[PDB]
This record gives C-alpha cells, structure tokens and sequence, in this order.
C-alpha cells in the first residue's frame, strides 16, 4: 500500500505522474505544481463528503492557526513569566510528543516579536520636533545620555534604561490602532475625512520601590532601589471638522489595573537624590515639552493621519509631588497642593477656595524668591512667595490621591470616638492616661459589637470597616449626650453620602445625584464641624480634610474623574517588576534592566492581553 | 489564479489532470485516488523545503493526537518547574486558541500520579518482614516516627519527611517493569518460568545542604538512592546474568530521594534519632525476599546494598572514627599518618563493619586494662560506635577536588623558591597566589573562585594549563619535573573517573601498579621537602587503594556520589518555585515533586522518540 513506502521509493514510483503534473502546470497553469496539487487533493477529499478534513486542509494555508498563531504564543509566554529554556524544553516536548508543531520555536517567535517593541514603525512629525534626533529606528537606549565618564566629575555609574519617549508613544498608538479603527466603525464616522482632527490624552506616574530583595547578592550590587517612570494611554477623541470639540472614540475602561500601564524608564537610583533623578529625566521632560505643539503623522490603517496630544502629570504621591513642584516639605504652613492657604486660614473657612496653583505661576514665584526685588527679610519673603522656595522643573497637574483618600478621615473619626467617650469639651485638656483609657474602652466596645480588633496603623480595609453607620450607632452607647450622638451620626451619614462621589470612577455617569448636591452637602459638613467640634479645629487642620472638603467639584469639572487618574496602578505594577527580576534577569545590571523592560513592555500591550481571551 | 476561484471553475480547468490522475491511479494503486493525490501533495511540499506544512498535513491525516495523554502532561508540568497557577492559566489560554482541549486540566493530574508516587502497588515478602508493619498502601509519612511530644523530655523540634524504604523500592521496580521485561526479552530468556531469582543491587547515599535561607538552623540533609544493577541467577549452575545495568547513574536524572531532614550533618543525636527507621528497614530488607506482580506474574527479588555516596567527613562521623585529619587517616588501611609518607603503595584493605563493632567493644570494656594511648593503638583508634553500614570506598568527585586544590597549592608554592627558602612567609604566599592567578588568566582565560567545584578542577588538569603555569618556574629541572608528574597524573586519573575500566580502558588499569609506583617515587624524591611526614587522604587512597577496589567491585566512579550532591540544586530551585509554603508541608510537596521528576517513566515520555 502506498501509505507505508519511503519517500525516496515513492518518488521513484510516482515520478511519471510527477512529470505529468509538471507539464500540466507548464501548459495550463503557468508551471505551478503546488496550487495544482492542492486543488486536486481538495476535490478528491470533498468527493467522499469529508468536509471537515477538507476545510482544515484549505484553512491550513493562511489560516486555522497554522499550529498556533506565533503572536499568541509569544503572549502566552510573557503572560506567565515563562523563561526561554523552559519554553524550548516544553516545545521540543510537545512536538516530539504528538506528531505536530503546536508552538513555534524561539528564533521565529522572537523575529515575529520584533514588530511589537519600540522602534519598528515609520512615522513623521510636522513640523519637525525641536532638538530631537530625526532617526526613528532606534530601540532600547541607555538613560545616561552620553555621560562623559571622566572620573573627576560626578560619576556615571547610575544604571538606567529607557526609550525615546516619542517612539514608545508611536508603538502604543500603533497597537491601539485596531481599537481606534473599530471605534470609528461604531461611530460610523467617515475615514477619508477623519484623518486629522485627533487628540490622545496621556496619563503618567512615577514611584520607586524600596530596597528590592534578590537572590545571590550577599554583598551590595545596588540591587535595592528602583524608580519606574511610566505612562498609560488614557483616551482618544475627535476634532474634525466643524464645532465637534470632542467625540470620545475610545475611553479606557479600567485605568487602574497594571495590565494597562506601560513602562517608559527604569533607574537603579532612589527617589532621594534630586541629582541623579533630574540627571536622567531631563531628556524625557524636554521631549515631553517638544511634543505638545507639532503634530505626529502616523501610517495607521493604511492612512497617513495627524495626531495631537494633551498631557496630564498625575500619578505621583505627595512626597514627590512637592519634590517636583518646588514647595517645601512637608507639613508646614503651606499644606494644600492647590489652595495655597495656610493652616489657620483653612481653619477659619474650609470650602471657599479657588484653585490658583499652576506650574507657570510657581516658576514666576521662584524668580520672585531668588531675586527678591523688594529685598524683604527671609521669612517674610517666604510668606510673600507662598511655598515656592526651590525652582520646580516638572510641569504636572496634581490631583487628590484616590488611594488613601480616607486615612486621615479614619484617624479623625477614631479621635472623635476616643474624645467622645471622654468629655473633651467638658475637660478641655487631658493627659495620656485618660487617652489610653478611652482608646482601650472604645476598642473593647468595637470588638464587642462589630467584632473588630484594635490596630496600630489604619490601612484601607480597617477604615472601610470603620466608616459604618453600624459602628457609629453602636459606639453611640458610650457617649452620654444624645445631642452629640445625633451630631456625629449626621456627620457619618453625610460622609457616607459624599465619599463615593470621589472614590468612584466617574459620577457624571455613575451617580450624578450627590455630585449636584455635593457642594451643599460638604457645606453642611463644614458647618457641623466648625459648630460642634470648633474646639478641635481652632487653627490645627489636617491635610486630607482640606483636600476633600476643598476642591473635588473643581477637579471633576476640570478633569471628569478622580480614580481615573490615581497612581494606584503603578503601586500594583511594582509586583510585576519584582517577579520579572526574579525570573528573567540576565545576571548583569548592565543587561538586567534592558531585559526586564523588554519583557514588561511586552506584558502591557493591548495586543497581547487581547490574545488573552480567557473564555 | 486557481486559488481564488470557485470549485466550478477550478474543476472545469483541472478536469484534464483530474482524469489523468484517475486513470493513472486505477493503473498503479488499484482504486486509490486519495492516497495518490496525497503523495503528490507531500512531494510538491517537500521539494520546496516547506516540511512544516507537510508535517501538519500528516498530523491531520490520521494524526497521532489532537490532545495529549495525561502522563506526558504531568511530565511537562514538572519537568519545567511550572506553578499550578501557571499551568492552569496557560491551559485556559491555549484552550481558547483553536482549542480542542489539548493539555489536561490540572484536576486530572492530582489523581494521575497515584500510579507513579509511592504506596500504590500491592506486594508481600517471604518471610514476613521483621519489625516493619505489613501495611503497604500508605505513602508519604512525617519523619519523626511518633516522637512523644512531651515538652520537658527530649524536645520534638525537627521537621522531616520520608517514605517506607520498601514502598520506595517497590515503586522503583514496578516503575522499571517495562524496561526489565524488555531486557528479559532482549536476553531471549524465557519469561514465564525463571521468574523467582532476580538480584537487584541498588546504592544508597546521603549528603547535606548547608545554610538555606529558611521561610532550627538553615542547613538540611537529603537522603537518596539509585538503582544500579538488576541481574538474574536462575535457573542456576551459573553465577548470574545482568538484565539491566544502569547506563548513567552519575546524572541526577536517576537519584531518587527517600528522606529529608531540616537539620545539620553534625548533630549526631538528631540525625540518628531520625534515621533509626531507615537503617532498621534497610536491615530487615537484606534477609527476606520480595514478591510483586510484574510481567503479569508474581515474581521474586533479593537485595544487596552498596553504601558509597558520602563525602569522607560523613563516612567517618558515621563509622565512628576521628574526623578528619588525625593520626588514623585511611578509611581502609590501619596505617598511621606519617608512615604513609616513606611507604605509599602496599596497604591491605582491612576496615570493615563487624570488626569495627568488635574494636569498639574492646575499647568500651578495655579487657587488657591498658592506658589511654595504647588503648587507642591496640584498637587502631575506633572510639565512637559506628551505627550505619558503609561500603569501603571513596567518592569519585572529591578525589578530583582534593587533587585539584593540592596541585593548585603546589603551583602557588613552586612559583617562588621553597627548597631555596625553606620557610616562606604569608605575604609571599599571597603574592605567589596573585601571580599564579595572573598566569592562569592571561593564558587559558581562567578566573578565580572562592572554592573549587568540579568544573574548575577539570579545567586545572589540562597539560597545557601546566605549560602556561611552569613558564614562571625558575628551575627548568623542577619545571620538567612537575611536567612529568602531571603526565603521570593524566595517565592514571581516568581509571577511577571511568564508569567501567574493565570496559573503558583496561590498559592503564593493568599499568596502574607501576604507574602509581613511579608516581610515588618522583613525588618523594623531588618533593620530600613538603611530604616528609604529612600526607593527604584522597591522595593516599589513589596511590595506595585504587587497584584493590578496582579489582574487586567491578568499577569505581560508577558508584559516584556525584549524582546526589550535583542534583541537590534541584532541592534549591524547588524550594523557590513550587513551595507550599510552610515547612510543615514544604518538605512533603518538595519531595513529591522531586520523586516525580525522578522516575524513568516521565523521563521516557520526555524523550519522545529522541
Ligand atoms: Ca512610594
Ligand atoms: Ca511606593
Ligand atoms: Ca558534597
Ligand atoms: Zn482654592
Ligand atoms: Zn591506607
């Protein structure tokens, strides 16, 4: 039977029909053996009503997931930390196991990959960028920026890796090309008319991880600090052609999950020194500046299209927020990152505050402080300059932290209960004994009724479990004056009507009701506060309370959300960093970050997560 | 083009060649047009070097597997150090993509190994086993063996896990069932009768693992074994016939772990307290014979045990000697230290377990009422009571290691002048080391280390390494002297490195007596300056005791301890990846994954037709 014979002997046996098919293709089909024999085998399979094997045979050319789509395999590698040696092993394993090629081998998978990292797509920029290399094909660069290694000067040992920011952009955008095209398809908007008026909104963030643990480092190899500067494409809308100030073609559905947070730069230096941090980020900042005006031309979906961007600098925590605004640190008279009021004037009134802070005016105040064109004394000049003491360098619109957003509120309600078990406005100044006493009796009370242990510091979940009308009305049992009981109860209830306003993603579509009542609700709140606890906020006010009762309406108007700009995302993504270093470092800090960044950037592509259907 | 058209126009255009193939196939293949156009498609795809699409086609035409057998699945799962979370995620994912469910769901492995782990195959013994419960179906057991938890008493402070030795062995044998039956078929012997007289010799071994960052000290001790030989004496009138000799016992791919203890190699109390079970059941084993269901029939087995794989220190501390550099050095010959310098060759092997017990008893009683040091002498210094049996032989690796470090130091010394300057000082030693490292780096491109593993040693034994070294030697006499020394060493070393010198190279073995003699002669004559009265152990073994054991026990290096220690880095990685983690379980699951990674079966399924 013909199925068992060797291929040399079967060629020797069917060479005559081989010459027949060769001359048939030469005479009729132009000398093509493959298309001839393919359609022949198709029409012989379909003769036995065997449709399934015939459709597999036909799709196997240019479809069916040949053995599996190689892109999918690169994804399923990255998406599970799977290391190269492993991959190759299990690859040989399954291929020699069952007669097939299920996965693709490495070299070809990686060649295919090279189409996803930065520095693979052409583009243009009209007009040309300001002082930016015209080259477009570069990839993973060294963030030292050609630091003249001369020993005498400040050393150039700080190891870093990053991207030409613009190229990282054009990568992420050429990714989300698929989504923007489908969104133009749902909105039904024309294509030969939507080529120009585009605007993408860019979020960013930067934090550092402390003293990272690693393996085989008994001595210091500076494997401790790392600050990962990153960004994430937020939204894309339209501007052509009439009024049409915006049609949101695409708004991200969940900006917090690190699944969507792309890295831009990694630096083995602590957030401590201003020196190295400015030293590396300078190129990045200057690029961001030179990237606001001119228009980016992209060969997307077959069309050369124009792109402008708006830039928000948000995802920073209070510490670095100041450290890139030039304010002092930390809890001095100047406390609010937006309302430049002090503590005392924020204690007089608590809600009449206009957002006056801006990067430019702070630059101006710095010039004022340095020249002192009035030769005013030190402290008086610092007052007349309002917190601006050091030249800021990084334009960034700050926002209220959506993560903590409660912790000062929590400790405040805790002090409220501790001082309400006491009669603090009946005995105005108690010492430490009754303090610890009230604490202990209150905590036993909470453990008795709501079943919660006392704690030393207030995380999230403890605060959540604490802002419960149940805990409030249960601890009401201890405070004697029912006037004050109703007072603190109304306090908690207003707080519970008003907190989801900011904690949520967007009240304009989630819950507009408290939003349209919010200014009034917060006004009643401040009234109750400076009425029944004005003994407590004479001139001492904490930060978070000003921030929350301060500007939330102004922010959600200027912006449209809060949680949709927090830096929570990066705090999650740090986990990623760690694990990657654990399982994909190349064992050399010169190569380490390069590899880590490569794998992470792979891990954050909308492309590859889209290949993570998971149905 | 033909590929974009409908089937009407395609068949209308191609009907000429369709009927051509029709008539030719009815001419040659007798009513088979489908296989004819299949062979045509295969030839047209292979002529263009697109073997991949032809392989996919052949995997469609009655292809072996859409989905995989659970066995090879478990294999891939372990043989690459993947997490269970990992595997489940990958599984869901790939099942989405074109998936006719390919891998098996995680759940099915957890009752797919019940066929591979211990405690699954019934068996028995004749006579019944002494002091070891006749209950078999159990598996993994906590390693304390009922330590009465009373606090004030001796504490219950050790975390350990282990098997019943016998259950481990029967798992191993019922595992090799395939290969043993295949070999019986290969030796052409009858398969139904002569099924009661097999002899399986299997080596145990035990070494430690220090300073593990724990998630009780940091160190740990692992106790493993490996099947070596399985032979047959039936029906008789013959010594025996080897059925299956293991081919590569050195590689850890055959090193099956049998116990683990989170303790130190020195705490003799804790070690014996945990090990009593193991020793005792090893003892009860060597008496009876073993009945299993194998080859379809109830077959019998005997056993012998070769205790080889231990570094010296352990052997001493478990044979009741004085470790490690005291007067008595030879673990085989009763020679004192110094006398092993003037004479180096003729030394009869005497050390043995039964007589060591006898000598310990003589120590304890002291029936001769001798003083301390004559008491040391008459017993040849055997003070501590040995407890675990030993086979009298040496590791293959650490001979290499000690020889490496000794040659390293002798080079560091011959850089300078020590027969010209008898007692050099410490700084000279540091500088000679430094220039030695410069010489070893400039040429040969070799970097230093703290301690020398096997690879550094193997590197330090090339004659050309000695050429690069000896260039700095001032005396050309001494230069050629160490060159001829190195030459002798190179001619003699592969004897114990060999897996079977009786099959590798019997020539050096037959020329080993005179080679060793000439070695000792050169060493003494041109280097008595250093080995006046002090000699090292492995050196003594290899210049005095190699030929004896190589003559008797078939082969050395065959019994390398290399496997267990070398493989122990698996215990390193498993702790990282697949931990539970909590030391209550950490062992249990590590041991499980280890033994799983160890059986032949999954290794066979990993090879998959080369
Ligand atoms: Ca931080
Ligand atoms: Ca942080
Ligand atoms: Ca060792
Ligand atoms: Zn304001
Ligand atoms: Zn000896």
């Amino acid at each position: 039977h013909l199925l068992s014979l060797t291929r040399r002997a079967q060629k020797h046996r069917l060479r005559d029909l081989k010459n027949q098919v060769k001359t048939f293709a030469e005479k009729e089909e132009g000398g093509d053996v493959k298309s001839v024999c393919l359609t022949l085998f198709l029409l012989a399979l379909r003769a036995g009503n065997e449709h399934k094997q015939a459709d597999e045979l036909e799709a196997m050319m240019q479809g069916r997931g040949f053995g599996l789509h190689p892109a999918v395999c690169l994804a399923i590698r990255v998406n599970t930390f799977l290391s190269c040696s492993q991959y190759h092993k299990m690859y040989r394993t399954v291929k020699a196991t069952s007669g097939r090629q299920i996965f693709q081998p490495l070299h070809t998978l990686r060649n295919a990959e090279k189409e996803l990292l930065p520095g693979f797509h052409q583009f243009e920029w009209q007009p040309a960028l300001k002082n930016v290399s015209t080259s477009w094909d570069v990839g993973i660069i060294d963030g030292l920026s050609g630091w003249t290694v001369s020993v005498d000067d400040v050393p150039a040992d700080t190891i870093s890796r990053r991207f030409r920011y613009d190229v990282a952009l054009v990568s992420a955008l050429k990714d989300l090309e698929e989504d923007i095209m489908e969104g133009l398809r749902e909105r039904a908007l024309d294509d030969s008319m939507c080529t120009s008026g585009f605007t993408v909104v860019v979020k960013e963030s930067c934090d550092g991880m402390g003293d990272v643990s690693e393996k085989h480092g008994s001595g210091p190899a500076v494997p401790e600090k790392a600050v990962r500067f990153s960004f994430t494409i937020m939204s894309i809308s339209i501007r052509l052609e009439g009024e049409d100030d915006g049609i949101t073609i695409f708004q991200e559905q969940k900006p917090n999950s690190e699944l969507s947070c792309r890295p831009l730069c990694l630096m083995f230096v602590d957030e401590s020194d201003h020196e190295t941090l400015t030293a590396i980020l300078g190129p990045v900042v200057a690029e961001r500046k030179a990237m606001m005006e001119s228009r980016l031309i992209i060969s997307v979906g077959g069309l050369l299209r124009s792109f402008r961007f708006f830039f928000r600098g948000t995802g920073y925590d209070e510490k670095m927020v100041r450290e890139m605004e030039g304010l002092e640190a930390s809890g001095s008279t100047y406390i609010c990152t937006l309302c430049d009021s002090t503590r005392a004037e924020a204690s007089q009134n608590m809600v009449l505050h206009s957002i006056t802070r801006s990067h430019d005016e702070n630059l101006e105040r710095y010039e004022i402080w340095r020249k002192n064109p009035f030769s005013e004394s030190a402290d008086e000049l610092r007052d007349r300059v309002k917190g601006v003491s050091a030249k800021p360098f990084m334009e960034t619109q700050p926002t209220l932290d959506a993560l903590h957003c409660d912790i000062g509120n929590a400790t405040e309600f805790y002090k409220i209960f501790q001082d309400e078990i006491g009669e603090v406005y009946q005995k105005p100044n108690p010492s430490r004994e009754e303090r610890r006493r009230w604490r202990s009796t209150l905590d036993k009370q909470l453990r008795k009724k709501m079943k919660l242990k006392p704690v030393m510091r207030m995380n999230g979940n403890y605060a959540r479990r604490l802002m419960t009308r149940e805990a409030v009305e249960a601890v009401c049992e201890l405070v004697p004056s029912e006037e004050r009981r109703e007072a603190l109860l109304k306090l908690m209830d207003l707080y519970l009507q008003m907190k989801p306003v900011w904690r949520s993603t967007c009240p304009s579509r989630d819950c507009p009701d408290q939003l349209c009542q919010y200014s009034y609700n917060s006004q009643q709140f401040a009234d109750l506060l400076s009425s029944m606890f004005k003994y407590r906020y004479d001139g001492k006010i904490t930060n978070y309370l000003h921030k929350t009762l301060a500007h939330v309406p102004e922010i959600v108007e200027r912006d449209g959300s809060i949680g949709a700009w927090a830096s929570e995302g990066n705090e999650s993504g740090n986990k990623l960093f760690r694990r990657f270093r654990k399982m994909n470092a190349r064992q050399s800090k010169t190569f380490e970050l390069e590899d880590i960044l490569k794998h992470h950037w792979l891990y954050t592509s909308k492309y590859l997560q889209k290949f993570m259907e998971a149905h | 083009h033909l590929l974009s058209l409908t089937r009407r126009a395609q068949k209308h255009r191609l009907r000429d060649l369709k009927n051509q193939v029709k008539t030719f196939a009815e001419k040659e293949e007798g009513g088979d047009v489908k296989s004819v156009c299949l062979t045509l498609f295969l030839l047209a795809l292979r002529a263009g070097n697109e073997h991949r699409q032809a392989d996919e086609l052949e995997a469609m035409m009655q292809g072996r597997g859409f989905g995989l057998h659970p066995a090879v699945c478990l294999a891939i799962r372990v043989n690459t150090f993947l997490s269970c979370s990992q595997y489940h995620k990958m599984y869901r994912t790939v099942k989405a993509t074109s998936g006719r469910q390919i891998f098996q769901p995680l759940h099915t492995l957890r009752n797919a190994e019940k066929e591979l782990l211990p405690g699954f195959h019934q068996f028995e013994w004749q006579p019944a086993l002494k002091n070891v419960s006749t209950s078999w179906d159990v598996g993994i057991i906590d390693g304390l063996s009922g330590w009465t938890v009373s606090v004030d008493d001796v504490p219950a402070d050790t975390i350990s896990r282990r098997f019943r030795y016998d259950v481990a062995l029967v798992s191993a044998l019922k595992d090799l069932e395939e290969d043993i039956m295949e070999g019986l078929r290969e030796r052409a012997l009858d398969d139904s009768m002569c099924t009661s007289g097999f002899t399986v010799v299997v080596k145990e071994s035990c070494d430690g693992m220090g300073d593990v960052s724990e998630k009780v000290p940091e160190k740990a001790v692992r106790f493993s074994f490996t099947i070596m030989s399985i032979s047959i004496r039936l029906e008789g009138e013959d010594d025996g016939i080897t059925i299956f000799q293991e081919q590569k016992p050195n590689s850890e791919l055959s090193c099956r772990p049998l116990c683990l203890m989170f303790v130190d190699e020195s705490d003799h109390e804790t070690l014996t307290a945990i090990l009593g079970p193991v020793v005792a059941e090893r003892k009860a084993m060597m008496e009876s014979r073993l009945i299993i269901s194998v080859g379809g029939l109830l077959r019998s087995f005997r056993f012998f045990f070769r205790g080889t794989g231990y570094d010296e220190k352990m052997v001493r501390e478990m044979e009741g000697l004085e470790a490690s550099g005291s007067t008595y050095i030879c673990t085989l010959c009763d020679s004192t230290r110094a006398e092993a310098s003037q004479n180096m060759v003729l030394h009869s092997i005497t050390r043995s377990h039964d007589e060591n017990l006898e000598r310990y008893e003589i120590w304890r009683k002291n029936p001769f009422s001798e003083s301390a040091d004559e008491l040391r002498d008459r017993v040849k210094g055997v003070s501590a009571k040995p407890f675990m049996e030993t086979q009298p032989t040496l590791d293959a690796l650490h001979c290499d290691i000690g020889n490496a470090t000794e040659f390293y130091k002798i080079f560091q010394d011959e850089i300078g002048e020590v027969y010209q300057k008898p007692n050099p000082s410490r700084e000279e030693r540091r500088r000679w080391r430094s220039t030695l490292d410069k010489q070893l780096r400039k040429k040969m491109k070799l970097k230093p280390v703290m301690r020398m593993n096997g690879n550094y040693a193997r590197r330090l034994m090339t004659r050309e390494a000695v050429e690069a070294v000896c260039e700095l030697v001032p005396s050309e006499e001494r230069r050629e002297a160490l060159l001829k020394l190195m030459d002798l060493y190179l001619q003699m070393k592969p004897v114990w490195r060999s897996t079977c010198p009786s099959r590798d190279c019997p020539d050096q073995l037959c020329q080993y007596s005179y080679n060793s003699q000439q070695f000792a002669d050169l060493l003494s004559s041109m280097f008595k300056y250093r080995y006046d009265g002090k000699i090292t152990n492995y050196l003594h073994k290899t210049l005095a005791h190699v030929p004896e054991i190589v003559e008797r026990d078939g082969s050395i290096g065959a019994w390398a301890s290399e496997g267990n220690e070398s493989g122990n880095k698996l215990f390193r990685r498993f702790r990282k990846m697949n931990a539970r983690q909590s030391k209550t379980f950490e062992l249990e699951d590590i041991l499980k994954h280890h033994w799983l990674y160890t059986s032949k079966y999954l290794q066979k399924f990993m090879e998959a037709h080369k």
